[PDB]
C-alpha cells in the first residue's frame, strides 16, 4: 500500500530459538535486562512483535514475498495421497499388456 | 547477564525502528522536492521533527552504555556513532539563542543586496563577478558586498563563535574546530588509529607539497591578467580579491577566457555531437549505467528508472533544479537533477550515479554505519567517475567523438589548465579559510585582530591582497555561504586529495601505460572489485583501513595530485622562466 501495509507482523526478540515446526503467538514484553518489566515498554523492555512497512516504493530486497513450504509425512499409517495416475486407450482383438 | 548482549539488542531495536522512520522522512523530503507545495512542506517538516525527536531520545537513552564494557568492535562503533549528542548538550535557552542566531545569519545572507543598478547576490552580483572584466565594475560590487554583509554578520558571528565553543565544551570537546575535525577521528589497531590533532599536522604537510605548482599557476595567471589589467597588477605582487572570477575567489574557472594556453584550439565539447545523434536524458543515464557496469559494479535497480525523476517535469511541477542523489533506504535510490543534453549535465549524471552506486554498496551494513568513511570519501568516490568518463578515449569509445580525431598536445594542455583553474586553485583558499576558522575558534586570534590576521593569511597563503583597506569593523570570512550557514569546509581539501588518490590507485591496478589524466577504467573489471572492497565497508571500519584497501596508504597523499598535472606543471615551469614565481606580502593596490 502507498500509505503502508502495517498488517503483517514479525517476531524479532525472544528468549531462546524455536524447535522444528513450532509456533509462538505470545505478545509478552521481552525482558531484556534484569529489570522486571511490568507490561510497559521502554528501557530493557521491548515489544517482540514489530510491523512491516510494505510500500511499492521499495526495491527488490524489501518487497513482500510469499513463501510456501510443502512438507511430506510418510508415517507407518497407510498412504492416502498418491500422484495423478495416467491412462491409455483400449484394444480389441489383439493380445496386449493390460 | 552481560551488558554486551543488552547493548546489541538495543542497537538492533534502534536500527529496526530507524530503517522505517528515516525512510519515511526521506520519502516526505522527496515528495516535497518533487512538487514544492505547502502541504508537502508541512509533512516533510513533521517527519523531520519526529525523526529528530526519536534520534535525540535514543541518544539520551544510549549514553548509559559506556564503551569500556563493550568488547565487540562493531557494536562499540555503533554505540559511539549514536551516543554523540551534538546540539542537545546545551540548555534550552542556549540552544534557542544559537538557533535564532543561525536563522538570523541565514536570513541576512540570503536576503543580502548591494546597490551603489540595484540587484541581489545571485541575479546580478554572480554574473558580474564571473563575466565582467572592468576594474571598477567589480571593485564597487565586491566592496559593497563585503561592507554590508560583513558588518551585518560580525556582531552575530561574534556571539555565534562563543555559543559554538560553549556547545563544544558541553560535548566533552575543546573548541568548535576540534568538533568539526572529529569526523576524521579513527579507532582500531595500532596502525588503524587516527587522532583529531594529527589532522592539523597532516593538512599542512600535504599543503607544503602543492606549493610550487600553485605558485607557478598563480604566476601564469598574473602574467596573463597583466594584459587586461595593465595599471592594476604588479609584476612582483599579489592579485586583487575582485579579479579572481568570483566574489570570494574559491573557484578560478571564470578566468579561463582570460588565461588560455592556446586560444586557436578550444576545448572539446560534445554538445552538438550529442544533439546530432538524437540523444536525451534517458540515453545519457543508460550510457552512464553501461559505464558503471563495465567497470564491474552491481546493476542499477528497476525503481531507478520508474520512481526517480531523471528529467524536468512538464506537468508544471516546481523543482529546485539541482543535482542530488537520494538514498531513501530499503533499496530505493533516486536522482533528482535538471538533466539536459549538455556536456556538464552529462558529467554530473555520472557524478551522481557514482554516489548512488556508493549508497548501493554499504546497504548491507547496519543503519548506524550506512555512510562513507568520512566527509571526504562520499564526494570523492563519485568524482573519479566523472574524471575517467571525460577523457577523449571514452568519448570515442561511446561514439561522441569520431574515430578520425587524434589527441593533440595543445588541447590536452588547455584541458589540464582549465581543470587546474578549478581543482588546484581552490585548495589554498580552503586551507587558509580552515586554518583561520580553527585559530579563531581555538582562541589563538584575539577578537580585535580578526580582519588583520585574515588578510595577512590571504597575503601569505592564497597570495590575495585587498584592493581597499578593511579594518576590524568588517567580517569578510562570514561573507561565504559555508561560513554564514553552519557547514564544514575542510571536506573539500580531503575530497580533492582522495579523488586523485583513488584515480591513481585504480589506474595502476589496471596496468595502464600513459598520462594519469588520460586514464580509462572501462573494460577493466579488476578496477571495480578493488574499489567495492572500500565501498562495501563504509563506516564499519576506520577510514585509514578503508583507504589502505584501495591505495595502500593509511593517510593523505599528495603525490598523485602532483602526478596528475605533471605535463601541465612542466609547461608552466617552462613558460614562467621570464618571471618571478611567488609574491611579496607588502604590495597594496590601495596604497601609492
Ligand atoms: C503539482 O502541484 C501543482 C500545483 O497545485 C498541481 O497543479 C500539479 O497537478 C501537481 N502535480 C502532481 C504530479 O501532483
Ligand atoms: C570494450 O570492448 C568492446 C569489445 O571489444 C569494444 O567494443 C569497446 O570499444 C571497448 N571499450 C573500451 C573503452 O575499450
Ligand atoms: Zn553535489
Amino acid at each position: 500500500k502507498v500509505g503502508g501495509n502495517y498488517n503483517y507482523l514479525y517476531r524479532l526478540f525472544r528468549k531462546s530459538n524455536l524447535k522444528p515446526f513450532e509456533r509462538d503467538i505470545s505478545t509478552e514484553i521481552y525482558q531484556a535486562g534484569n529489570k522486571p518489566c511490568n507490561g510497559v515498554a521502554g528501557f530493557n523492555c521491548y515489544f517482540p512483535l514489530r510491523s512491516y512497512g510494505f510500500r511499492p516504493t521499495y526495491g527488490v530486497g524489501h518487497q513482500p514475498y510469499r513463501v510456501v513450504v510443502l512438507s511430506f509425512e510418510l508415517l507407518h499409517a497407510p498412504a492416502t495421497v498418491c500422484g495423478p495416475k495416467k491412462s491409455t486407450n483400449l484394444v480389441k482383438n489383439k493380445c496386449v499388456n493390460f | 547477564s552481560l551488558t554486551e548482549e543488552n547493548a546489541k539488542t538495543f542497537l538492533n531495536n534502534f536500527n529496526q525502528e530507524a530503517e522505517d522512520l528515516s525512510y519515511q522522512s526521506s520519502l516526505a523530503s522527496w515528495n516535497y522536492n518533487t512538487n514544492i507545495t505547502e502541504e508537502n512542506a508541512q509533512k516533510m517538516s513533521e517527519a523531520a521533527a519526529k525523526w529528530s525527536a526519536f534520534y535525540e531520545e535514543q541518544s539520551k537513552t544510549a549514553q548509559s552504555f559506556s564503551l569500556q564494557e563493550i568488547q565487540t568492535p562493531i557494536i562499540k562503533r555503533q554505540l559511539q556513532a549514536l551516543q554523540q549528542s551534538g546540539s542537545s548538550a546545551l540548555s534550552a535557552d542556549k540552544n534557542k539563542q544559537l538557533n535564532t542566531i543561525l536563522n538570523t545569519m541565514s536570513t541576512i545572507y540570503s536576503t543580502g543586496k548591494v546597490c551603489n543598478e540595484c540587484l541581489l547576490l545571485e541575479p546580478g552580483l554572480d554574473e558580474i563577478m564571473a563575466t565582467s572584466t572592468d576594474y571598477n565594475s567589480r571593485l564597487w560590487a565586491w566592496e559593497g558586498w563585503r561592507a554590508e554583509v560583513g558588518k551585518q554578520l560580525r556582531p552575530l558571528y561574534e556571539e555565534y563563535v562563543v555559543l559554538k565553543n560553549e556547545m563544544a565544551r558541553a560535548n566533552n570537546y575543546n573548541d568548535y574546530g576540534d568538533y568539526w575535525r572529529g569526523d576524521y577521528e579513527a579507532e582500531g589497531a595500532d596502525g588503524y588509529n587516527y587522532n583529531r590533532n594529527q589532522l592539523i599536522e597532516d593538512v599542512e604537510r600535504t599543503f607544503a607539497e602543492i606549493k610550487p605548482l600553485y605558485e607557478h599557476l598563480h604566476a601564469y595567471v598574473r602574467r596573463k591578467l597583466m594584459d587586461t589589467y595593465p595599471s592594476y597588477i604588479s609584476p612582483t605582487g599579489c592579485l586583487p580579491a575582485h579579479l579572481l572570477g568570483d566574489m570570494w575567489g574559491r573557484f578560478w574557472t571564470n578566468l579561463y577566457p582570460l588565461t588560455v594556453p592556446f586560444a586557436q584550439k578550444p576545448n572539446i565539447d560534445v554538445t552538438d555531437a550529442m544533439m546530432n545523434q538524437g540523444w536525451d536524458a534517458e540515453r545519457i543515464f543508460q550510457e552512464a549505467e553501461k559505464f558503471f557496469v563495465s567497470v564491474g559494479l552491481p546493476h542499477m535497480t528497476q525503481g531507478f528508472w520508474a520512481n526517480s525523476m531523471l528529467t524536468e517535469p512538464a506537468d508544471g511541477r516546481k523543482v529546485v533544479c539541482h543535482p542530488t542523489a537520494w538514498d531513501l533506504g530499503h533499496g530505493d535510490f533516486r536522482i533528482k537533477m535538471c538533466t539536459k543534453v549538455t556536456m556538464d549535465n552529462f558529467l554530473t549524471a555520472h557524478h551522481e550515479m557514482g554516489h548512488i552506486q556508493y549508497d548501493m554498496a554499504y546497504a548491507r551494513q547496519p543503519f548506524l554505519l550506512r555512510n562513507g568513511a568520512n566527509e571526504g570519501f562520499h564526494e570523492a568516490v563519485g568524482e573519479i567517475m566523472s574524471l575517467s568518463a571525460a577523457t577523449p578515449k571514452h568519448l570515442k569509445s561511446i561514439g561522441l567523438l569520431p574515430s578520425d580525431f587524434q589527441e593533440d598536445s595543445e588541447t590536452e594542455i588547455n584541458f589540464l589548465l582549465k581543470q587546474a583553474l578549478t581543482i588546484v586553485g581552490t585548495l589554498p583558499f580552503t586551507y587558509m579559510l580552515e586554518k583561520w576558522r580553527w585559530m579563531v575558534f581555538r582562541g589563538e586570534i584575539p577578537k580585535e585582530q580578526w580582519m588583520k590576521k585574515w588578510w595577512e593569511m590571504k597575503r601569505e597563503i592564497v597570495g590575495v591582497v585587498e584592493p581597499l583597506p578593511h579594518d576590524e569593523t568588517y567580517c569578510d570570512p562570514a561573507s561565504l555561504f559555508h561560513v554564514s550557514n553552519d557547514y564544514s569546509f575542510i571536506r573539500y581539501y580531503t575530497r580533492t586529495i582522495y579523488q586523485f588518490q583513488f584515480q591513481e590507485a585504480l589506474c595502476q591496478a589496471a596496468k595502464y601505460n600513459g598520462s594519469l589524466h588520460k586514464c580509462d577504467i572501462s573494460n577493466s573489471t579488476e578496477a571495480g572489485q578493488k574499489l567495492l572492497k572500500m565501498l562495501s565497508l563504509g563506516n564499519s571500519e576506520p577510514w585509514t583501513k578503508a583507504l589502505e584497501n584501495v591505495v595502500g596508504a593509511r593517510n593523505m597523499d599528495v603525490k598523485p595530485l602532483l602526478n596528475y598535472f605533471q605535463p601541465l606543471f612542466d609547461w608552466l615551469k617552462e613558460q614562467n622562466r621570464n618571471s618571478f614565481v611567488g609574491w611579496n606580502t607588502e604590495w597594496s593596490p590601495y596604497a601609492d
